[PDB]
């Protein structure tokens, strides 16, 4: 039994959309600059349902309006997902963003919306109140970027304790934070956001070491790529952005060893086959 | 794991002999809420309306068929928690008797 | 004073962020016992830790300064009743100080 | 068919010899039909005047149907272990006509009214395309040709010369 | 094999899946390398007695 | 043959390395300092009592 | 004709029992046809070879390689019967409409595990009054791997990460510190 | 789908239009 | 917590050995020996500490 | 099936009631066969190790294919208003 | 190549005439290895617990059908290393005797 | 009876995948700066020959290591294609390249690679060791560009005796000096890199101008384009880029001409229809 | 101290980086041993090295040194036991170096 | 097709030189 | 196989270890009366492992 | 190592070569040969290292 879960938040409160409905998410995330990214199909949807919606989901009363000063501007909804058997739940969250497009794809007889998705969408934030650094080292930049965009960070890096003459005045809004912090020393320390936590780090370290995920059941077979080893797996709530993982593999067996992730690619279907999520990952240093 | 006051064949609450109530619990528990379950006429909950046995409305009545009196009790069975099923539901007419006999498959 | 989910298993391991910090609790069964092993931001803080009924898990100042909080268990824990009666809270600085001025005065 | 003349009164029509032990499987399946389909597929390719070049022609991998009755409960055990057996390659000789390389594709039982005390079974087998169907080999351990393992990313060991001469005293 | 589960933070416990494992490791070295670590086995018997 | 000579040649070409050479080779080696190798024997029991 | 002189190990007798209670489920359902289908799947493109090698370190690679090549697809049965009782198509229908449902087929001498109900069709024809027509299908939810496990305990059971995200705060009767100390000072 | 990925070559427009 | 714990060390004694005099006699004096210098030694060095 | 009495000689076995008002309609349709045929789907799922784990099922929607004898132009009727009538269940 | 440890009909480890442990390597092993693991009740091992023959649950009991105790049979002959399959398992039953016979397939 | 071999380039050696093995390549050619693509979908792998390909093939030991002073960083891999009966041969060269994608396609029970090679990958080379020319002349920026890139070259253009000041200073790589020569007088003479060769050259000339085509069965028919004819043709082993082509349709009479070669769209596959290469051309002066 | 993975085949070349280096053995029976063929950063330095226990393969001074490393078998080469019995393990500088002095004194 | 077009346009962004 | 006591100058319990012959003595007179228990066997093999 | 090392030379001599005075000739005298040259010529050889 998969359990899978939009919960949307609304003045109303959170209305919580079942794996009852239809439903299909394919959240894309990974270790740049840009926004992670989930499309979500939902099916069966009321009337009632639809006018709740879909009128709250809009980009007006920010353009041609005012009403706006802080968040409730844009509707944040969360994704919790997982499977549930013998009575216990297994509900990790996946995916924690603001929507920016509303479509219908399935005209009726089943009126689906399909509505899209991105993490930190609330880039038209208070154009950025505290001012950056004048003259400071990479962690206090990426501790003010941090503090100023409201997310708890993990910087774990070999470059902190580097001086920069003037990280970044010409940022215009929050989310131009993320892509400075990405543009400077961009060979290996790129920093992302996942859910709410904003990670700077080297690309060949891992977040948490203690944190390694032991993988050795497989859909299809662990494959070599460029750089590391690219694999597909059920979905396991245990499996993040940059974490560690520990391939031990069958079918390939040079493939085995640590891995640390740079890209996931979640396709989670209630009422549908696919329910996968598939993990890029490259040597762990 | 279902748990229940215990009551009597009255269906008040019945004490024991130390002026305690007693918690029955799993199969007994069970036993007693597909009883009380079934003694419940629909339109009685006015927090459920649907919930409750068709005793006017499908029993008691000049009927056609009593199909929707099997359906409406097997309903009531399966209501309580951990029924799951419903092993067999007998149901025998004598001149005016409408027995009705269960067989319910309570994991616990 | 925040709850932590638990789940009736005998060993389990959880790890959030709480208290801006990353905290990780391993709770096993171990004889007649509950025990826990405490690792703060991926650096092992202790290792089985007798777990008890509003006794504080971190026992050492040294692990719970500057405002870092504890975990404490409102009663003798047991994993058949995690979950539904048995709950693990966090308290951070302030709060843990003044469960510790009103438990040292009993 | 003819062919051969076995000169002989009790010629065993049906095999299933295990390629690897060299070990008669399954002795006992009553066959009551066998087809051994073959396949291949043409690359019609229409060219500006009405006209059309077949180019190539691709070898698509031989099929065997074969309908048994099963008498015995460890035959049919058997059957599902050959259904099971993702590791050893068979070869089906039906009525002088060897084909190795056979793998179990698909079986279906069936158990019926008609059949009580024995039950009816599709077995149905797909040959394994190989690039070289008559492999070269070598007699003596000595003279291979020479396999590569390519990067290997030579893992961690914890134990410092000292054992490491104490091993070689040893 | 057996690491050091004393250490200074308090005494690190494993599960007896790894202790097992490692129990099962140090008698396949020691006897066999292809020895069966079966339950039934007197070898498989050692095993999980040393493992209790 | 023409493989025979290769790998015989390639077996004694760098034989006169006492760290690498062995057999009768590393023999001849080692005993220029008088270090020989010694004879495979029996124990060669004499005047055993036989009672029948 | 008398089909209750069944044979001894390879008894004609279907019992449907359910893996969770382990109890012979639908009894009393007169049953005409069972079918059992088992696929897999082989390689479609031809294997490739590295022959020039010697006797017998060919055969293990060719057999990894075998190994590697075909993949499993679980066992589906049919079964055609005729239920004669209300009682026995409610149960089948309401553990259908069930979503976890994991049953265990013994047929003649099968013993194929972990089954689930796929499809169930019940025909009511002029010709059976009486009773209906069922034919029913199932799939196999998982193969039989055995289990080798860490078993017969609480303890020494394998920890699972449950890598919780967002912790709630509080609620029931509790101020803070006092109330939690409260609480613990209560005893219970 | 394409079409997923133009609604994603969008999304480079913060509220400054700076203009 | 609760659920019991065993942890006899003669649980690795199968039905098959019933009348074997090895096994089982290897078993009983390695529960012996664990007895002594891990249970005895405890409760000693508890009426030690008392 | 078994598992319940009529002691009524009179019981009409086919019944089509309209959800809202709890009425019967077509009421004189001769019924000469019924077939309800439930559906589901299984999410195979193979995975490395020759293996396929099945996932979760999903519940399609029950299909009744009804075959009947319409006696007269009003039970006709009847249908093709039950066919058009798009708000009752 | 599964070894195992020599042992005599009393499943103690029997040694040699000098007093050294034999380790039967191959058939011999594998044809000890299936006597031992077919003499094994289920919920023996405290490290399996599943495992092993129903002695109690398909044998020795009323049982209606002794598929089930085939099946547990078969099982247990082949859990042992490798065995592969059986060729044929006999179940024959005499008055009071279970009589059973196997016929393994091991590759070696 | 097709052949088709694809030759990599290994410490080993050369292992030959030949067309017994279900092979497909998809290349396609221009005469463009931009590098052509060979895209190759290989079924049938071993175990032991996708750890001897797929593990060399990688992007790293030149980002998070050294191990790079020349050729061997990265594999070079070459296509031979063609047709055979009656016993001869016809196995010409379509591609060389080096490798710079790997994925896999296809999972069990055939566990297919996806490989992206692209023609003069070496741009991992020493970042321009000779510095050009501070002025000279067309050709002879040309014959720097090709002596700095080790490719023989065929320049033939009426600009090539035109001075430029500093041409190409800015140049940061080898394959950046395609991009230079590219740049400069764009209209008509676009160079490009077809194998080994470096042709710089004008849009409207041929190459080779005693080696035109006559082409007289296509598949489907000779159509026009807003440029030139187009058309799609069975393997010929006598076809490159910049070629010239002698048209000679009957479904189409006013495509009748000659045309020289833009684009090629080879499409080779061994165990599957696609057999052809698809030709853009221009009217030839 | 590295161990090299080992496959039991009678010829076979294994490369890889260890020790800030590209190095390749190619170990192939030659009669009644084994012989071995090291290249190390494409160019090839030594062929048809006898392989035996404790002793290093890349003998002479002009090929180990500097702190390159050296490779060591435990027992002496057999492909048959190769990846179960016999290992082959890499040594740095320092490692060498120590194994040096300790193997000069026996 | 929408992945090999991607990964054309990736490739040509990629030279030694970071900055 | 003794827990010497320094009783009261070095506070501290301290182990003998030496219990190679005691477990000899076990596989003696438990298995047997007259077992090899010389190494490179596989009981003195188990016995040197189980002393450890 | 250990699974032998062939290298007869005369392997080359199939069972048809049974009753050939001149295959079986040619074989032998080039065998004869190469011992005498190369297995004799090493054998002298290492007495001479001796």
């Amino acid at each position: 039994k998969r359990i899978l879960r939009v919960t949307f938040n609304m003045p109303y409160g959170p209305e919580v959309i079942r794996e009852d409905l239809d439903v299909r998410v394919r959240i894309m995330k990974a270790a740049l600059r840009i926004q992670n990214r989930a499309t979500m199909e939902i099916f069966g949807l009321t009337t009632q349902l639809r006018e709740s919606l879909l009128s709250q989901f809009t980009a007006w009363k920010h353009r041609q309006r005012q009403v706006g000063r802080e968040d409730e501007l844009m509707i944040k909804v969360s994704v919790e997902a997982g499977y549930s058997d013998q009575g216990r739940e297994q509900v990790s969250r996946v995916f924690v963003g603001e929507v920016a497009i509303v479509d219908i794809i399935s005209p009726p007889p089943d009126i689906g919306i399909r509505i899209q998705c991105y993490t930190r969408q609330i880039d038209r934030t208070k154009t950025i109140r505290n001012m950056p650094p004048a003259n400071t080292t990479f962690v206090k930049f990426v501790e003010w970027g941090a503090n100023e965009m409201g997310l708890n960070f993990i910087c774990d890096t070999s470059y902190n304790d580097q001086v920069l003459k003037n990280p970044g005045r010409s940022i215009t809004v929050a989310s131009a934070i993320l892509a400075s912090i990405q543009d400077m020393y961009m060979p290996d320390v790129a920093a992302f956001v996942d859910d709410d936590i904003l990670i700077v780090k080297d690309r060949d370290k891992v977040i948490r070491p203690d944190e390694v995920t032991n993988v050795n059941s497989f859909v299809g077979i662990p494959s070599w790529s460029e750089w590391g080893v690219e694999f597909q797996c059920l979905f396991e709530p245990s499996i993040r952005v940059a974490g560690g993982v520990a391939v031990e593999s069958l079918m390939n067996p040079s493939v085995n060893g640590n891995y640390v992730i740079t890209a996931l690619e979640y396709d989670l279907a209630s009422r549908d086959r696919p329910f996968y999520i598939k993990v890029m990952g490259s040597p762990a240093a | 794991s279902t748990s229940t006051i215990r009551t009597g064949t009255n269906n008040d609450i019945l004490l024991d002999d130390n002026g305690n109530m007693v918690i029955l619990r799993d199969v007994e528990a069970c036993a007693q809420d597909v009883r009380a379950a079934m003694l419940m006429r629909t339109g009685e909950n006015i927090f459920d309306v649907n919930s409750g046995v068709g005793y006017f409305e499908y029993i008691f009545s000049p009927q056609k068929s009593y199909d929707d009196a099997r359906k409406s009790i097997a309903d009531a069975i399966l209501s309580s928690p951990d029924v799951t099923g419903i092993e067999q539901l007998d149901i025998d007419i004598t001149g005016e008797v409408f027995g009705v006999d269960a067989k319910v498959i309570t994991i616990h | 004073m925040k709850k932590i989910p638990l789940t009736a298993v005998p060993n389990q391991a959880i790890s959030f962020n709480a208290g801006s910090s990353y905290w990780k609790i391993r709770l096993y069964q171990n004889m007649d016992m509950m025990n826990a092993d405490i690792s703060r931001d991926g650096v092992i803080v202790c290792h089985g830790v007798r777990c008890f009924g509003g006794i504080p898990l971190l026992q050492y100042s040294r692990q719970y300064r500057p405002d870092y909080g504890n975990f404490v268990f409102d009663r003798d824990a047991d994993w058949t009743l995690f979950g539904d009666g048995i709950n693990l809270f966090y308290l951070d600085g302030a709060e843990f100080a003044e469960y510790q001025a009103l438990a040292t005065r009993k | 068919m003819l062919g051969i003349f076995t000169s002989l009164l009790s010629s065993r029509s049906f095999s299933i010899v295990d390629q690897n032990t060299n070990q008669l499987v399954a002795a006992d399946l009553r066959i009551s039909r066998v087809n051994t389909r073959f396949s291949s597929v043409g690359q019609r390719h229409m060219l500006e005047d009405g006209k059309t070049k077949m180019d190539s022609r691709t070898i698509h991998p031989m099929e065997i149907i074969v309908e048994v009755f099963c008498p015995s409960i460890d035959v049919v055990d058997q059957i599902n272990q050959l259904l099971l057996d993702r590791d050893t390659l068979y070869k089906v000789i039906t009525r002088g006509m060897v084909f190795e390389r056979m793998m179990c594709t698909s079986e279906a039982l069936n158990q019926t009214p008609d059949m009580i005390s024995a039950t009816p079974a599709r077995l149905t087998f797909s040959q394994v395309l190989v690039q070289n169907p008559k492999p070269i080999m070598f007699r003596n351990a000595g003279d291979s040709s020479m396999i590569d393992r390519g990067l290997a990313l030579a893992e961690d060991v914890v134990g410092s010369a000292g054992d490491l001469f104490d091993y070689a005293v040893n | 094999a057996n690491y050091n589960y004393i250490v200074d933070t308090g005494v690190i416990v494993a599960d007896t899946a790894d202790v097992l494992s490692d129990v099962e490791a140090e008698f396949r070295a020691a006897l066999g390398a292809n020895i069966n670590l079966a339950a039934s086995t007197p070898q498989g018997s050692l095993v999980a007695a040393e493992a209790i | 043959a023409r493989s025979s000579v290769m790998r015989n040649e390639a077996r004694i070409a760098n034989t006169i390395n006492p760290n690498v050479s062995f057999g009768t080779f590393l023999d001849a080696i080692c005993a220029l300092m008088g270090i020989e190798r010694g004879s495979d024997l029996s124990t060669f029991g004499y005047g055993v009592q036989v009672t029948g | 004709m008398n089909s209750f002189l069944k044979s001894i190990l390879n008894t004609p007798t279907l019992t449907i029992r359910d893996d969770v209670t382990k109890l012979p489920v639908w009894k009393s359902l007169q049953v005409k046809k069972v079918e059992i289908y088992s696929p897999a799947s082989v390689v479609s493109k031809p294997l490739a070879t590295k022959d020039q090698t010697e006797a017998q370190v060919y055969t293990e690679a060719l057999d990894i390689d075998v190994k590697n090549g075909k993949i499993i697809q679980p066992v589906r049965l049919r079964i055609n019967a005729i239920c004669p009782d209300l009682s026995t198509v409610e149960s089948i229908m309401n553990a259908f409409n069930d979503n976890t449902s994991t049953f265990a087929i013994t047929s003649k001498s099968i013993l194929a595990d972990k089954m689930a109900i796929m499809t169930l069709d019940v025909d009511q024809s002029p010709d059976m009054l009486n009773a209906a027509e069922i034919n029913m299908e199932f799939e196999q939810v998982e193969p039989p791997v055995l289990n080798e496990f860490d078993p017969a305990f609480p303890q020494d059971s394998p920890t699972y990460g449950v890598q919780i995200q967002s912790l709630s705060d509080a609620n029931l009767l509790d101020l803070g510190a006092i109330g939690d100390s409260i609480s613990s000072a209560a005893k219970s | 789908q394409l079409t997923t990925a133009i609604q994603d070559a969008q999304n480079d427009s913060a509220t400054k239009i700076l203009y | 917590t609760l659920p019991a714990y065993n942890s006899d060390i003669q649980q690795a004694l199968k039905w098959l050995h019933n009348q074997a005099p090895g096994i089982t006699g290897l078993i009983q004096r390695k529960a012996q020996w664990y007895d002594r210098f891990s249970r005895q030694f405890w409760a000693n060095w508890e009426r030690d500490v008392f």
